[PDB]
């Protein structure tokens, strides 16, 4: 054994711990203007002067990476500054984080005079004309910028954000960031912008106030100003100029939300249309029959071939073969199944386990050691039986969740105890846990699997494994009396020799009020028998009064139900699969000792609040068998969500509900009235929630929506191609196009100034250019494109060839998205396809030749006989350039990659000789071209290559030569040249000319049109890809493995030449869009989610908003947002009224229809009075019920009348998860939120549009009930799915983590702290070391003992002295955290 | 709560008392010992 | 942007050498050596 | 030397090398010159004093 190495100590009390208060979407980040200070301090250190006495100026600061801070960690960064020139480099390890030029000076560097301003101009202004720190940093939070109290410098600002009050606390990294926040606050939007280039940053501490005195609590505020003319954010002695940012994909802090469908599910014998019915598709019913035939004939083969009598249970097999014949070659049987299995017609069962396992059973040879070997064989493929469509029909996520949650609603404890007896043969944990029990948030669960031996497959599940004999009663451990709330007997009672003894002994394990779940074969009992014949030892089971067990181990479904009923078991649920298994959920009848109390809660004015309150108070002083029945006999009633909230403060022991839906109640409606007949049947089951809807008793359950359904594609008349994830070409899909509304999204801002005349064309072919691939794969962000495309739905595709509104065949270039099925092409960009080209050929011409003419005749000014050098002659732009150049009689030099490209060009253009071709592999063309031009050079250079090829290209220019650089992958220095106006950016000029369509474009329009007539513009060779291979087409273009135009085929050209385009539909993903000519009412839209949702609609098409509030604009955040909509070009109207009487409702719709036809009604209004149910009077119970029960039926009555009914498109009524989970103290809100959901379900019954989001918690606009609040940018992503869906109510909530058991979690925490203690010592694997070895034996020394003690105090309640620490063991540590 | 580092370069001369021309004092005796395996760590004084 | 200053920086001169930018500060002197179509355009413009 | 490799086993390429002054040697004298190279970008600077 380069310049200053800075260490950032992110420790508990380190002075720079404030740097952890700067996060972006959760990740902690070093501020972009934090390397400026490091460079600033480094330069001063080199000069030897104090950094706060040096005035620096950083220019063209490039931010290459993000320095990820880590709490309690040390980050070392190296700053290298070149002595004389000032080139600096902030680099962590061997990775660059910041680059630029830092220059000091003694004169005045600051341009603006802001450093001289003394006071704050925001004095005396009203509170509705100012932005405060809460409002300023609510806007940043919505965009992902999470600033802690240290970085919240802007203490006040104007609505325009031009004037601000910036806090000065002596920390320069904070101060510089807060001056960059002013620039961010000057660009309202929704996306997250990551700074990438700061053109100038001037810091002049000499004019800056000195550091505040030590220990200061109140800091001074320095006036700040934003200059739009010069783009300078100036405050105090700092100035940031022309900061450039790059769009960043917003990452999700939490795990994806859990979307559910809050729907009704019958209890017993569900019909095929119900959600609790078995998911037996027509395909499955065939596989079941095929397996049945294969099983039946296989047994016949077994019997005849069993000449050695090595097939015990032979009489049983004969009996099984007999019944199959009662209800009825082996080569054909396998043939039918193999045809089903090997077919890939889309209708494809997930797997074929029964066939696979059956084949092993029969194909095995009949010889010695047969059954022992075959028993082992099937026990090795046991998984096939478990995971089979026939077996999984009753194990579907819907049914499993219905059973598990229905039980949870009725168990009146905090921990749900489950017990799966016989978990080795028929398992249920592998289904109950991942499908229903992992979604629990309010109720804890304990799962206990048991069997004769160790359950091998349950080792990975949060379950407890017990040991005893399941197949023999009378030996069940006595420790299992009143032990489980739910008992699961999947394929267990079919193995018991004595059912009555087994059921009698099993019923003792059920707690008083517990449930019993039984899954057994009930139909086609001879199908699975072949497997059980050779997998079961003693196939003998006594029958009984219900009949004789089929074979010796099977009861029929009808006999199963009768057997259970005979032992006084109430049939809570019964779901017959129909093809095989059946399911019964049973609980013992409940015999009241005191007459139940019935209170009718039908009234929506809450004339019963006094009676319920009185009877709810006397719950904890009555007999345990007393019940309170809240009964509703109307479709509109909040009893269901009302009870859930009451249960939170009165327990589920005595509260019960009954709702009868009048609209869907069958011809025989129930008659629940005191001493009725139907009621007594309900007082015996004693279920918490009983709902009679669709003719059957059931309950409302939230059925999970698979993540695959969120991207389900449905037919759509208008679609367009976009990406699901930016920067990924494999994520390209087809989304709904806003053109279904006639217009195109992105009519805001600059797109409002150019009133171009557009012709609506039906796209038939779409050409793929390299411009689309560059955008699709993330090489360039959308922000580099013309500013008129910022709000467009997509940016992919420009050229096309289709049919205009009159049926004529036309081709042209349009602003994106032209990779769609319909476009609005300006009439000044549309050419007519000659009656010799198919529309396939027309799709290749427009862009390739329009660019060629622009490069040659518009930018290069090519003259006759001039020499032109064209890079990448095989590209479509290259081929067009050669054709244009040849027409001008030019001397052409072109770069060809390989010999194939040279051959293609020579054949395509006979005028081209071998002397006209060079190689793109190396810069050997410079000498060749220079020699061939006799030193004159090339007049025009169409440059696409970069690096040394670009340098060698310019070196060939003549004295008057022109250099047309159209490459897309420009270097950082080149981009800065573009920003500084040093060079023109010609790579998105054809896209810019298409937005203006002015004199320069019409020159290219005429040039191309003339070329077509004169024969110069000929179609290029192309490869046609279907609409579903869009991803492959993009990959083909990117690779550039072969020359040609890639053209997506949208439609099939008709034989005729002028004919209307047939109407057709395309599979596409949902994308909600709002009609710009219709008015959208947002009642309560002037709030947190109201204003942020309104902004979402504005981007998706809405341009006519009428926002309603009780007070109108009352804060500077609302005034700033509304002024942002109006600037964008949105016709906003804020009404200070409450829609609670018909007069108020009329006014809101008078103003709406004045602006345009009503096309959407949104009700985000909320009023909350959280209080205990017993301390609430009617005037306080009806507080939340106005915005949810009076404003929803005054907007529903007005939306069911003309003219709103026909024009209306959306009817969104926001709700809360209180109607599905309940909450403490919000019993009035729950009633309001439930009645709102019943109105929205009535709308669906009448075929009207309706959407009812049921949100848990929203972050931007913590952990409550063990549910993380969602980020808003994700709320709008699921909201978009909610609107474009058929269900009414959708529940969206985020889980902190998938629920584990109780002991399971407890042990997890134990292992966590144990490992923390072990690492304090330095042991990677705590379990590896001996549990009886003292700490002193390892080397614990003073410092570690204190660390261990502090860790224990911070982790658990233990407080251990240092001395005992060095003499206690790990086993001791574990046993003491347990105590 | 700790100590502060210092610098010294001292030295002394010892001689038999019978042949010494100057006697600041007399060395009655000096001895050394070790702490051993203490449970409070190697860098911990042993009072015993 | 017509830059006709004479005291160009080092980077600017390298840009001239690399053909990145045209050197327009000695163009009237260059047109006077050739006296071709470009000059005769200026001759007529001034005469007019 | 920065790369740690021997200079005669390294292939370099210097571009746009500007010579600003002349380093005047002196017989029987010692001339000390500082060379500064930027790690990643390669910007170098031979500067006497
Ligand atoms: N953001 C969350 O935390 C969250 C969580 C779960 C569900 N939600 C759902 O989202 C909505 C709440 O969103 P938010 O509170 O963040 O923003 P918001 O819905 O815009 O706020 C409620 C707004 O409703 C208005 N309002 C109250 N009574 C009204 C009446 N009679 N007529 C007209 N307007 C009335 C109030 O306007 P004034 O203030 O001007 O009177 C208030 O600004 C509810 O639908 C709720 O179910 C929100």
């Amino acid at each position: 054994y380069s310049d200053n190495v800075i260490d950032i100590d992110l420790s508990e009390d380190s002075p720079e711990n404030y740097l952890l208060e700067h996060a972006v979407d959760g990740r902690m980040l070093f501020p972009a203007t934090g390397t400026l200070v490091l460079a600033w301090k480094t330069l001063a250190k080199l000069k030897g002067v104090e950094f706060e006495q040096l005035g620096v100026q950083m220019t063209n600061v490039q931010i290459h990476q993000a320095l990820f801070l880590n709490p309690g960690g040390k980050t070392t960064v190296s700053v290298s500054v070149m002595p004389i020139t000032g080139e600096f480099q902030v680099r962590d390890g061997e990775s660059l984080i910041s680059s630029g030029v830092i220059t000091s000076s003694e004169g005045r560097l600051l341009e603006t005079d802001q450093h001289m301003k003394k006071g704050s101009v925001l004095d005396g202004k009203p509170d509705k004309e100012l932005l405060f720190t809460k409002e300023i940093y609510r806007e940043f939070l919505l965009r992902g910028y999470e600033y802690g109290a240290a970085f919240q410098g802007i203490q006040r600002a104007s609505l325009d954000a031009t004037d601000t009050d910036i806090r000065w606390d002596g920390r320069w990294i904070s101060y510089l960031d807060t001056v960059l926040q002013m620039y961010l606050l000057s660009k309202p939007g929704t996306h997250q912008a990551l700074p990438t280039l700061l053109e100038s940053v001037t810091i002049d501490p000499r004019v800056h106030p000195a550091q505040p005195p030590e220990g200061t609590t109140e800091f001074q505020v320095l006036p700040g100003k934003w200059d739009p003319v010069l783009q300078i954010a100036a405050a105090g002695g700092v100035e940031i100029r022309s900061c450039h940012s790059i769009r960043a994909s917003r990452r999700l802090n939490h795990d994806p939300p859990i979307l559910e469908d809050f729907a009704f599910a019958p209890y017993v014998d569900p019909r095929p249309s119900d959600r609790s019915a078995a998911a037996v598709t027509p395909a499955l019913r065939d596989y079941a029959d095929a397996c049945f035939e294969f099983s039946r004939q296989g047994m016949k083969r077994w019997l005849e071939n069993d000449k050695n009598n090595v097939l015990p249970n032979k009489e049983e097999i004969k009996e099984a073969l007999a019944m199959a014949n009662k209800h009825a070659n082996f080569a054909s049987a396998k043939a039918t199944l193999e045809a089903l299995v090997n077919n890939k017609n889309g209708h494809r069962l997930p797997n074929h386990g029964l066939f696979e396992m059956l084949d092993i059973a029969f194909s095995e040879p009949l010889e010695g050691d047969y059954w022992d070997r075959l028993r082992m064989k099937l026990h090795d493929v046991r998984t096939y039986l478990w995971d089979d469509p026939i077996i999984a029909a009753l194990e579907s996520p819907d049914i499993v969740k219905l059973v598990m949650e229905t039980v949870s609603d009725n168990v009146n404890q905090q921990v749900m105890e489950i017990l799966e007896v016989g978990a080795a043969r028929g398992p249920y944990y592998r289904q109950a846990i991942p499908k229903a029990l992992e979604y629990f948030s309010i109720k804890d669960w304990q799962y206990t699997v048991a069997d004769q031996g160790f359950v091998e497959d349950a080792a990975e599940f949060p379950v407890k494994m017990m040991q005893f004999d399941p197949l023999d009663p009378a030996n069940f451990p006595a420790e299992l009396t009143e032990s489980c709330d739910l008992l699961v007997l999947k394929w267990n009672l079919q193995m018991q020799v004595d059912l009555d003894a087994a059921i009698t002994e099993f019923s003792k394990m059920i707690k008083p009020g517990g449930f019993l779940l039984v899954l057994e074969n009930g139909t086609r009992l001879s199908t699975f028998f072949p497997i059980k014949a050779i997998v079961s030892a003693s196939l003998g089971g006594k029958g009984g009064p219900e009949g004789d067990r089929a074979m010796g181990c099977f009861y029929t479904d009808a006999q199963w139900s009768a057997l259970f009923a005979r032992h006084g078991f109430e049939q809570i649920m019964h779901i017959p699969d129909g093809i095989a298994v059946s399911m019964f959920l049973l609980r013992k009848p409940f015999e009241p000792s005191v007459a139940p109390i019935i209170i009718n809660v039908d009234d929506l004015e809450c004339s019963w609040l006094e009676e319920v309150q009185a009877r709810c108070a006397e719950l904890q002083d009555s007999h345990k068998d007393s019940r309170l029945w809240l009964v509703a006999n109307t479709e509109l009633s909040g009893v269901l969500g009302f009870l859930r909230s009451l249960v939170w403060e009165f327990g589920s022991e005595k509260l019960r509900c009954i709702q009868i839906d009048d609209a869907t109640a069958g011809p025989n409606p129930p008659k629940i009235s005191a001493d009725s007949a139907d009621f007594k049947e309900l007082v015996r089951k004693d279920l918490a929630y009983n709902v009679f809807k669709n003719g059957k008793w059931g309950t409302y359950r939230g059925f999970v929506i698979s993540d695959a359904d969120r991207q389900k594609e449905r037919p759509s008349e208008y679609v367009y191609a976009d990406w699901l994830s930016a920067g990924d070409m494999s994520s390209l899909r087809w989304f709904d196009s806003p053109l279904k509304t006639g217009h195109n999204n992105g009519m805001l801002g600059s797109k409002m100034a150019h009133k171009l005349e557009t012709e609506t064309c039906s796209v038939y072919y779409a050409g793929l250019n390299l411009r689309d691939i560059i955008l699709a794969n993330g090489t360039i962000q959308r922000d580099i494109l013309p500013e008129e495309t910022f709000f467009k739905e997509g940016v992919l595709g420009v050229e096309f060839s289709g049919r205009n509104s009159s049926g004529k065949r036309v081709m042209g270039l349009c602003p994106p998205p032209a990779l769609a099925t319909t476009v609005k092409c300006p009439v000044s960009s549309l050419w007519s396809v000659p009656d010799q080209w198919t529309l396939e050929e027309a799709a290749t011409v427009p862009l390739a030749y329009a660019t060629a003419y622009y490069c040659l005749v518009s930018e290069g000014g090519v003259q006759k006989g001039a020499t032109v050098f064209i890079h990448a002659g095989a590209s479509v732009v290259g081929q067009a350039s050669i054709a244009v150049a040849l027409s001008y009689n030019c001397e052409i030099f072109t770069l060809t990659k390989n010999s194939d490209e040279t051959a293609l060009l020579k054949s395509m253009y006979p005028q081209l000789n071998d002397r006209n071709f060079c190689s793109s592999e190396d810069c050997s063309f410079e000498k060749y071209i220079r020699k061939e031009t006799k030193g004159s050079g090339v007049d025009v250079v169409i440059n696409t290559l970069r690096g040394k090829f670009l340098k060698a290209s310019r070196r060939l220019l003549s004295k008057k030569g022109k250099f047309v650089d159209i490459g897309f992958k420009v270097d950082s220095n080149t981009q800065i040249a573009y920003y500084t106006r040093e060079h023109p950016d010609l790579r998105f000029q054809l896209d810019a000319l298409l937005e203006s369509q002015g004199p320069e474009w019409t020159r290219l329009f005429d040039l191309v049109q003339a070329g077509i007539h004169s024969g110069v513009v000929k179609p290029l060779k192309r490869a046609v890809y279907s609409m579903d291979k869009i991803v492959d087409a993009f990959k083909t273009v990117e690779a550039e493995r072969e020359a040609g135009k890639i053209v997506i085929k949208i439609r099939d050209e008709e034989r005729q030449k002028v004919c209307p385009t047939p109407r057709t539909s395309f599979p596409a993903i949902h994308r909600t869009c709002f009609h710009p000519d219709k008015s959208h009412i947002l009642v309560g839209g002037m709030g947190g989610m109201g204003l942020e949702t309104a902004h979402w609609m504005v981007l998706r098409g809405a341009k006519k908003l009428i926002l309603t509030s009780r007070y109108g604009i009352t804060t500077g955040y609302q005034a700033r947002k509304i002024a942002f909509f109006k600037q964008l070009g949105v016709e906003v109207e804020v009404l200070a009224l409450s829609v609670n009487t018909r007069k108020a409702a009329d006014k809101v719709f008078e103003h709406a229809l004045k602006m345009g036809p009503v096309g959407g009604i949104f009700n985000m209004a909320m009023v909350l009075y959280n209080d205990d149910f017993l301390k609430m009077n009617r005037e306080q119970f009806l507080k939340p019920l106005e915005s949810k029960i009076t404003m929803t039926m005054l907007l529903d009555d007005k939306s069911r009348e003309k003219p709103v009914r026909d024009t209306l498109d959306h009817f969104v009524m926001f709700s809360s998860l209180i109607v599905s989970g309940g909450h403490l103290g919000q019993a009035n809100y729950a009633f309001g939120s439930t009645v709102l959901e019943k109105i929205c379900e009535r709308r669906k019954r009448d075929g009207l549009p309706v959407t009812t989001p049921q949100w848990a918690s929203i972050a931007d606009v913590t952990i409550i009930c063990r549910k993380y609040p969602q980020r808003f940018f994700n709320v709008l992503s699921v909201f978009d799915f909610m609107m474009s869906s058929d269900n009414v109510v959708t529940i969206s909530y985020v889980l902190v983590e998938k629920s584990m058991g109780v002991a399971a979690g407890e042990e997890s925490m134990v292992d966590q702290v144990l490992r923390a203690v072990g690492k304090v010592l330095g042991i990677k694997d705590v379990s590896s070391v001996d549990g009886d070895k003292e700490f002193i034996d390892m080397g614990v020394d003073s410092l570690m003992s204190v660390e261990i003690k502090q860790a224990l105090e911070r982790d658990a309640g233990l407080v251990i002295s240092t001395k005992d620490t060095q003499l206690m063991t790990f086993n001791t540590l574990r046993s003491m955290v347990k105590g | 709560d700790g100590f502060v580092r210092g610098e010294v370069a001292s030295a002394i001369l010892l001689k038999k008392a019978d042949t010494a021309k100057r006697v600041y004092c007399t060395l009655v005796g000096s001895m050394l010992n070790n702490d051993g395996n203490q449970t409070n760590g190697i860098l911990y004084p042993n009072s015993e």
